[PDB]
């Protein structure tokens, strides 16, 4: 008799009530929670048989015209006696005291501190001393661990370790967890990063993807898992991310889809129209770059980072990697989750101590959206240091912090609106140079677009505004104000700009 | 089909409009073409990264070592030597 | 035994009926309000328990077919006397008398006066006098405070005060309600300002952002605050401001969205189609200028202010800021609304007091859209010298007059057709 009140019986084999005859009501049917959502109102409850199953709904399921839809989920009910037993199971959760559901994956937000949302769920020290109730948690993935740690880490011996790009792929991976987690403490701002993985057909992209999101849950094509395709809606791309921050999540082939506005959404967990909100990072994987029908904009270069570069060295390589992580995977992000948890002051005293060697290291960078990069690059060494003693296994830093000293150098005049436009504004005059005259007057009978004169190490072009303005729109620039003023500054610059270039091109103007 | 505008003498003058400079040289060609005037005709013809064809291209010493807008003014491109009557060099 | 009528009684246990025997037929459920919408005709209800519960719900909640809804929202119902339990809750609201519901956030309107609705609600001199009701408002957001005022205040003089573009972008936050208070008094026609932070990436702009919303409520992303974006609808975001007139929010990134028509609904608290009505100020946050794929008209330029200026000195002073707000929000616009309520009279002469002082130091001025400005100047000002008092902190009022006579005369050939023209024109000539 596992509960009663006024005529209501519940024993292990279902509800029954009294009167002047007992009668059988309904399977086994447990309310074990309730939640209350404070905006809305509503509340939820957890329905149970005692053959372990769970399950979530609305409290109006309670009433007794949606009460029989219990039967769509396996129990049985008498509807000869559906308003009682509608009224003891009311009964039955007006006992329960009021718990809080939190819902979502990686680094969950607490009143009482912050978990850890896996596949399990991870509390901290924070929160497993100041809460006096076990939390309950929306799974809201598979994240179920199949095969071995073991074989996992044999692949990983075997053809990853000493191998620079595949061991970035693991690292970005687990970083989504460490990011979100140095958000939360208010270390970073940033909430992730969005990865993209280009390069030419064949090369290990969508395996290396794989590879990546293999460390917290199943790396395959599927119902319910980490690698998806570019293949749907916005509605649905953002609606996957949902609740989202520590797991990675890949997103396959581009050419299976203007992309400004989308890859910005990715960086910042806002949604459309409540809003779903995210805080991830996520793993791209295409033929063509990412910025290639986008912006000519900064905040887009610095939100992003895309490696171009060849990941697997054979084709054996990747066919390897791809059949281990189909069978074995999500043995690592708890690890990393229990790192992250049982040595927290440790980890941010890393972090640190990266975004200072990379300050330090980067000490000539002026531009802001360089300078911004920064904590950036020392959230992937600080999450490879945690992959190393995580994995127990020796991974050079140096080789992971100087990748990034040198993808930044090459980025450089990329995060630079002046070394961008200046260089579409070289080829414009030399492109139409027809249309730039050199004795003073515009003697174009069909078109000026300017004038040019060779001059003492240094040649002028004075160019018309509206001519610049609308060059600028057709390479993808989108304020004027913005590259004018960024040219202005490094000393490049009511009728022309006067922009000075530099002197040997004379030969190729025919000054 | 666009021959008329790349120059021979190693100054862009088309007066309309400029896509290169064009080179007869010993058993290859050289032409120096804009890199704007490139992407677009790389778009035009529906490949979709400009990057991946110059590496492509670079591989097989279509585009040469360390002379040019590589990966990471003009692309420096060889073309086959008896292309020479037709191109008008 | 809280309430009885005929055979029906509720309890402290819940409702019940007598007959000739006594049964339980659902847990505390209480009346507490009722109202009428005039061109609907449709009433209203706050339905609550024992445990300070509070929800609306149209009346229709009443009737036998929605009831049984209730217990989605807690309650326990035994329908088998859902017949009774809907006439004892009708019995019940007809011994309640009519109240009057405003809904919104701002300064609100009333036939008494007015009140501000920010987190909790403050009643002005004029409306704690004529009416003998407990004022009763629908919140509208989150605004909630959180952390201390303190550590906000100790971030201002740490990371903005001395910093004019951070002070202006506080201003600008507070300046929302002072706008909508100064048009509530038809001291000036025009009900809030767009404030659009321009420039390059990296320089504080999305921050600037969340410190001038921090005044009101949680300047971060999330469920309800005045962190927002671009990413929606003309349908969401129009639908986000309703009832809006003094809370200020952020618009973060057009790059995640031709402009012209957007820009002018922000202006005029113009819905589409009844109409959402709004009167705020909004803040937007963007790479490139918002007057870029715009018609070339004045009546854009003026009810538009745009800053293209870095406003954080270096990375780091972002980066405390951001934290700051994130961890300390919701504290200094309450006390705005008290120095507005408490000060009326004063804030409208301070007022007067920078209407003319701007009047007279742009007297050769002819061209009207310039004018028009002088009053939109002077309500920042305005919000300034209350941001002063209110932060009980010194703050150079001469600088941000200045910034904007400056502002002024670097704007004026762009509120003058003819010289945009003539602009254009030589150029087509050349
Ligand atoms: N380094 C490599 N060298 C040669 N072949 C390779 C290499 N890596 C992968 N392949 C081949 O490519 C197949 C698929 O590899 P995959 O990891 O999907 O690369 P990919 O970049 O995603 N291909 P694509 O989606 O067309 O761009 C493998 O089964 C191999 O046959
Ligand atoms: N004045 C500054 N100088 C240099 N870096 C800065 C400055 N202000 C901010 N940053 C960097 O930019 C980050 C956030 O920038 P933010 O305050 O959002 O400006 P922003 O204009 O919104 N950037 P964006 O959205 O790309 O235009 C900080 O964490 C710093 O790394
Ligand atoms: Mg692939
Ligand atoms: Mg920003």
């Amino acid at each position: 008799t596992l509960f009663e009140i006024g005529p209501f019986a519940l024993d292990s084999f279902g509800w029954k009530e009294t009167i002047p005859k007992v009668v059988r009501m309904a399977s086994p049917i447990i309310v074990n929670a309730r939640f209350s959502d404070p905006i809305t109102g509503v509340e939820k409850l957890i329905i149970t048989n005692n053959n372990g199953k769970k399950d979530i709904f609305e409290s109006d399921i309670l009433t007794t015209r949606n009460l029989p839809s219990l039967i769509k989920y396996g129990y049985s009910i008498n509807e000869k006696y559906i308003r009682s037993l509608s009224y003891a199971l009311q009964l039955m959760r007006d006992r329960l005291p009021l718990s809080e559901l939190y819902e979502g994956v990686g680094i969950l937000e607490t009143p009482f501190g912050y978990l850890i949302s896996l596949d399990k769920v991870l509390k901290s020290i924070q929160f497993n001393q100041s809460s006096p109730s076990y939390p309950i948690v929306d799974s809201a993935y598979d994240l179920t661990p199949k095969g071995t740690f073991d074989n996992w880490f044999n692949m990983y011996i075997d053809e990853v370790k000493g191998h620079l790009l595949l061991e970035l792929a693991v690292i970005f991976g687990i970083s989504a967890l460490v990011t979100s987690f140095l958000k939360h403490k208010h270390e970073i701002e940033f909430a992730g990063i969005l990865f993209s993985f280009t390069g030419q057909s064949s090369t290990g992209k969508s395996t290396a993807a794989a590879l990546a999101v293999s460390v917290a849950g199943n790396p395959t094509k599927g119902n319910e898992t980490l690698f998806r395709s570019w293949n749907a809606t916005r509605n649905a791309l953002e609606g996957y991310l949902s609740n989202n921050y520590g797991i990675p999540i890949v997103f396959d082939e581009l050419s299976s889809t203007d992309t400004t506005g989308l890859l910005y959404s990715i960086a910042e967990g806002q949604g459309r129209q409540t809003p779903k909100n995210w805080g991830t990072s996520v793993i791209s994987t295409s033929e063509y770059s990412i910025f290639n029908d986008s912006a000519q904009n900064d905040g887009l270069r610095v939100r992003t980072i895309e490696i171009n570069e060849q990941f697997t060295t054979n084709a054996t390589n990747a066919d390897n990697i791809k059949k281990a992580v189909a069978l074995n995977y999500g043995h690592v992000l708890p690890l990393v989750a229990k790192y992250l948890i049982n040595r927290e002051d440790e980890v941010i005293q890393w972090f640190y101590k990266e975004v200072d060697w990379f300050e330090a290291k980067l000490k000539d960078e002026t531009n802001n959206t360089g300078i911004r990069m920064f904590k950036r690059y020392a959230v992937i060494t600080t999450s490879a240091k945690i992959l190393g003693r995580v994995l127990s296994t020796d991974i050079d830093i140096a080789n992971i912090r100087d990748y990034f000293i040198d993808y930044h150098t090459h980025t450089v005049s990329e995060r630079s609106l002046a070394d961008k436009a200046i260089d579409v504004i070289i080829q414009f005059v030399a492109q139409n140079r027809g249309k730039f005259s050199d004795e003073g007057a515009l003697k174009n009978m069909f078109e000026n677009y300017g004038l040019i004169s060779l001059k003492d190490d240094h040649i002028e072009v004075k160019i018309i505004a509206n001519v610049f303005k609308q060059m600028l729109n057709n390479h993808q620039f989108q304020d004027v104000n913005n590259v004018v003023n960024a040219l202005r500054d490094k000393g490049f610059i009511l009728v022309f700009y006067h922009l000075k270039l530099d002197v040997e091109f004379a030969s190729i103007l025919g000054l | 089909q666009n021959r008329g505008k790349f120059s021979d003498e190693g100054a862009l003058k088309n007066m309309f409009e400029n896509y290169g400079l064009i080179s007869l040289k010993d058993d290859h060609i050289e032409v120096k073409i804009i890199a704007n005037v490139f992407k677009q005709m790389l778009n035009n013809h529906q490949f979709q990264d400009v990057n991946n064809v110059v590496n492509a291209l670079r591989d097989k010493g279509f585009i040469l070592a360390d002379r040019g807008r590589q990966t990471t003014v003009f692309y420096h491109l060889k073309l086959d030597v008896e292309f020479a009557s037709i191109l008008g060099l």
